[PDB]
């Protein structure tokens, strides 16, 4: 297993783009040797206006390799006309620099289909349940997932959610799951399922509401 | 998308002057970007004339500097090139162009579809069209030859179109050749089923914008 | 200024071979890690596209069978599988220097199979008749290679000097070629005499063809 | 950015305890087509022979090559612990490449399978989505199945994602499946199958859904 | 047997520019750490002259100009900086298995600035007037690009079929062309007209060029 | 110096049988290396046909195999190319070239000019050589072109040279042309000073093997 210096420059996730309005794109950097030199990121813009101040992060691995990220800010309006960001990465022991681009994606829009669903009680699990909620037939591919229990939102790290797959249309779906304790639904069983996409009108947001107890 | 459309072209007076325009829509010129003018004259290569940033700051090349100005009007979302005392050598096709940034560098990402500057002590003439007229066992391969002679004309271009546009498959438009009397000349020519000439109506539609013509000729057999 | 030098200046090359196409620079365009060298392809009629900027980036919706390399002053556009819609003059652009220069390009055209011409013969029209002149125009379609002559004979009597001729550019699709020739006559002259016959000789004909017409009918 | 990676799997547990004619294969990425193939051996632990082994090159899209050797192996030989090794030789690497196989060690639990279907509204009258919820098993190692009127669907007619942690110990999975009209009309029965070796007895456990209940 | 497939067919080059030929092989040519390719350069009225041997490796005697690359099935001969000797058609040739294989040929030519025809005209000899034929010939001398245009008028009669051209190859030294039209006659048609004219038209002639004579003188 | 100078070419008729022969010298054939056969059809790429070690070795091209046998004569240092049942694609310029040895494989290194076969079932005929003499139609300022009509021959070749072989600069033999009779004919000119056309003497020597003809034309001014 050979460490490969490797970039990556992912797009602003719909929820920091149409809710909290804070829009930013990250360009990740792996396979880095801690104990050489540290590597030059820099940002441009097709426009050719100035970038703002980004972010920079790095971080040990347990496989012992190094991983840098930078993150920068973008403006709301800017992505969503079409502008193209550019992450460049440089080392002196890269032989040739490392250049990512990213941009708002095209193509056909289609809101997203919600489906949530409660697992009925299981030998064992007295005090257990899981939420899960099926999110399919939109495009393009982004979307972001959140659960809200109480009308308050849910920390991210209490749910997972699978990576966009094409349907055998033309759309994308996605699973997300929900772990849930009785003292939650007990509290109040409903559980909100919320996707935010681009196709979702108006607001760009699509949820469905589901009980443990119905 | 970003559309950029050029106009102002034609012919002009040896010693005159030039004023091109290029309108922009799909994107705002004082938004961001470079904005290009770059010509080619017949037969020879690129040359970058002017260009203008979105933040004003304007940059020319010296073989035509001094007797050129760029500028923009931003509640027509357009730019312009403005030349004076142009010569023959000024004859070329004009584009203009959005430049996209790269690390303090510039490429053309986009193009207009240019216009052709004529520069040249003679005066506008509208073509004449005729039918070229389908044979009777014009082929063995069941398919007629049809088009409209394009004649006399001047400067260039002209454009010609079949039934509106409807009609492209099998089309060709030839290039001009300059006439001995200094006027232009070419053919547009089109295979069809020789089936339909008896159903189908040919109309050549023929624009020559310099002399304000436009004219819708049909091809009928005989 | 910076001078681009290209070659070749032009080259034919057969459907799904290699093509190379070298610049150089007066001078180097590096700068902070990057080459700041564009290429562009002009099909013909239209503008030219951007294909790679910054010597190997491959510009959005840009075919993948696209690729630069190179640095310095030593660069390489490479078509790793030729294609019919490829036939287009190609330039380099330096954009590290002000005046932005282009190279003076380089031809491709496409080697294909031999095909003689479809030949046509079109009497000038009766409207044409009313004018004073007399076109007669001949076509010459769907062939390949360029190189064609004809002849123009009215009774037998071969012309010269009052006909003229218009080659298209490769086909996109197909590679092939189209021609018109043209004869111009006075109306007296073209009612003066009776056969008009357009002479064709083409390699991909055993035999010249000859298409022709008897005024009147 | 070009990395020469090898990967090398375990075998399904559908063709270890079903079909009873478990593979492992071993996949290389990344190669130049025109620089010569790669030399691809196996080994075993115990020094036994390997069975002759498939090889399988593809071209990619992104003009790379990539290279697959499949090996069939005992199924007592592989429940026992043997350890299977693939090794990759090309003249231009040079230092090859060896990935390992074996049998799964640690705690092992059965996989708990939930099955819904997506209620009727206008657009999906002649079609509708089945989902299925497999979780809390350990090892990862799992294969989904779909059957309906007692035939198992074919593969591709619905989409698995792969295994992903709990928040508990066990491991999750979800399968997706389009069906027809015409299909739960003739019978409104349709089967998610998972095959675990933690499931008791014929490693196998199932749930069934109904579009109209 | 292996295929040997060369790209591009054909190139125009300027003197001091870099030209670039591939050659494809159908499967590799690899054995023991070397690549078992050979470059030949063939001139005209020459046999083949071995250039590189075993992919890389020049032969005694050529130009450092001349250098081979690549490896299994991909190599690529290069010329640093043409030269007008440099007129040759160039084949890749594999020696890795019997039979041993050729390409089928890339054809470099020199680009140049253009230079007109001289133009002369020969009438026939009084040797061959005795034979029955007459045979007159005219000649274009050190001209490029290679297309022109010769016209035959007997009496001012323009004629056709009656004439052939030939064509040398491009020069090795100065890289124009020269070009001969036979017009062939019977005798008694010869002796029947007085004048003889050759029209010529090139691309550095501002004028078409006409060189005639009257028999008899 | 190795030189290798190939004979036994011409015409042959079809189903005949051809030998070919080259005589090498400055090396001698036993001693080391290969040596090959190698034709190129017209207008057509090159085709290894055969090939003898020094140790008596022979290989054939499957393509033509079994028509065909390799062989060498020690005394003469000399090799051979013997073929039967010929056909018309067996005409082709016919080299001989000795190959070098490179850790198991061989190279051309060195060639003969070539000579060329031609299967035809029509006859040998010898050319007419015909003066192009030079005139003021043939003078343009201080040179003059003067040439040699080589008319109506068969098979190719024909060999021209000028002052037998002093003359060289500025001469330009065209390559021949199939005339409708189905002979060959050529022009070979060359220009000169026309000051040198009273003093100078212009021979053209023309050699058509085939029908064993050897001409020497003078060609004088006017
Ligand atoms: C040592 O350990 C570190 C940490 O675990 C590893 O770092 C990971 O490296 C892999 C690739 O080597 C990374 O995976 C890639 O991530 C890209 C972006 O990932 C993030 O993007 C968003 C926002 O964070 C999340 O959705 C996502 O989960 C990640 O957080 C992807 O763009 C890549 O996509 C791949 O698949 C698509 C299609 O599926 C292809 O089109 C792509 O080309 C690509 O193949 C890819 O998934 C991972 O993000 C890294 N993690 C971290 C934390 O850095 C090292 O790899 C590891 N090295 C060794 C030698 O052990
Ligand atoms: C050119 O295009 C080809 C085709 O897409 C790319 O080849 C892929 O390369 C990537 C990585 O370079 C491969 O990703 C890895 O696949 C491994 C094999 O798992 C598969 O096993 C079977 C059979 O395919 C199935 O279960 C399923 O299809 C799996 O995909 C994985 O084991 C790897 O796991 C990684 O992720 C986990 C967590 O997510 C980590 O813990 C691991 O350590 C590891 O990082 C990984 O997913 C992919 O399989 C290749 N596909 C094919 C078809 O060969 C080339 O990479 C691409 N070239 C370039 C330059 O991008």
């Amino acid at each position: 297993n050979p460490r490969c210096v490797s970039a990556y420059l992912s797009r602003p996730s719909p929820f920091d783009l149409f809710i909290r309005k804070s829009p930013t794109i990250t360009c990740l950097v792996v396979d880095l040797a801690p104990s050489k030199g540290t590597v030059n990121l820099t940002w441009s813009r097709a426009s050719g206006k100035p970038v703002n101040h980004s972010t920079r992060k790095e971080e040990k691995q347990r496989n012992g390799t190094l991983t840098v990220t930078s993150t920068l800010p973008v403006g709301t309006r800017d992505w969503i006309e079409g502008e193209t960001y550019q992450c460049r990465v440089t080392h002196p022991h890269l032989p040739r620099a490392l250049m990512r681009s990213t941009t708002k994606t095209s193509g056909p829009r289609a809101a997203p289909e919600v489906y949530a669903f409660a697992t009925p009680e299981w030998p064992g699990s007295r005090d257990k349940r899981t939420l899960a909620c099926l999110i399919q037939n939109f495009m393009p591919e982004d979307i972001s997932v959140q659960w809200l229990h109480n009308e308050v939102q849910l920390p991210d790290a209490r749910h997972s959610t699978t990576q966009p797959r094409k349907t055998k249309g033309s759309g994308f779906f996605v699973f997300s799951r929900l772990e849930v304790t009785r003292a939650e639904w007990e509290q109040k069983d409903e559980f909100i399922c919320r996707a935010v996409h681009e196709a979702a009108s108006p607001s760009q947001t699509v949820q469905r509401a589901v009980s443990v107890n119905p | 998308e970003v559309q950029l459309v050029e106009s102002g072209g034609g012919l002009v007076q040896p010693g005159g002057s030039l004023r091109l325009s290029c309108a922009v829509s799909g994107y705002s010129i004082t938004s961001g970007y470079s904005w290009n003018w770059i010509r080619q004259a017949p037969g020879k290569g690129l040359e970058w004339v002017a260009s203008i940033t979105y933040d004003g700051s304007t940059n020319y090349n010296p073989s035509v500097k001094g007797r050129i100005t760029i500028s923009r009007d931003d509640s027509k979302n357009t730019f312009y090139l403005q030349m004076n005392s142009l010569r023959a050598e000024d004859t070329a096709v004009y584009y203009c162009a959005r430049g996209s940034h790269y690390f303090g560098h510039w490429h053309f990402a986009v193009w207009g579809q240019g216009t052709l500057v004529t520069v040249s002590s003679a005066s506008t003439k509208g073509p004449s069209v005729f039918p070229l007229a389908p044979s009777s066992k014009s082929t063995s391969g069941g398919t007629a030859a049809l088009g409209c002679l394009v004649k006399d004309y001047f400067p260039e271009p002209v454009t010609v179109s079949w039934n509106s546009g409807a009609l492209t498959s099998g089309v060709h438009t030839f290039p001009a050749v300059l006439q001995s009397s200094g006027l232009y000349s070419l053919s547009s020519v089109v295979t069809v089923p020789s089936s339909s000439l008896g159903t189908q109506t040919y109309i050549c539609n023929v624009n020559h914008k310099p002399s304000n013509t436009k004219v819708d000729k049909k091809v009928e057999p005989k | 200024d910076i001078q681009l030098t290209q070659s070749p200046s032009s080259l034919s090359a057969s459907v799904g071979d290699r093509v190379t196409i070298t610049c150089r620079a007066s001078q180097s365009v590096d700068y902070d890690g990057d080459s700041y060298m564009n290429w562009y392809q002009q099909k013909p009629g239209k503008a030219p596209k951007l294909l790679i900027y910054a010597a190997s980036y491959l510009e959005s919706g840009v075919p993948s069978r696209f690729s630069g390399s190179g640095s310095g002053t030593d660069f390489t556009l490479t078509i790793s599988s030729l294609q019919p819609e490829d036939f287009a003059t190609y330039y380099c652009q330096q954009s590290h220097e002000d005046p932005y220069t282009f190279g003076q390009g380089t031809k491709v055209e496409i080697k294909r199979t031999v095909a003689a011409p479809s030949v046509f013969i079109f009497p000038p029209s009766d409207e044409q008749l009313k004018s004073g002149t007399a076109s007669v125009v001949c076509l010459l379609n769907n062939f390949y290679p360029r190189e064609a002559k004809v002849q123009w004979k009215v009774d037998n009597a071969l012309q010269s000097g009052n006909s003229q001729e218009s080659v298209t550019e490769q086909d996109s699709k197909d590679s092939t070629y189209s021609l018109s020739s043209t004869l111009t006559l006075s109306k007296a002259d073209y009612e003066k005499h009776k056969v008009y016959a357009c002479e064709v000789t083409h390699q991909g004909l055993s035999s010249p063809v000859t298409k022709s017409f008897n005024r009147g009918e």
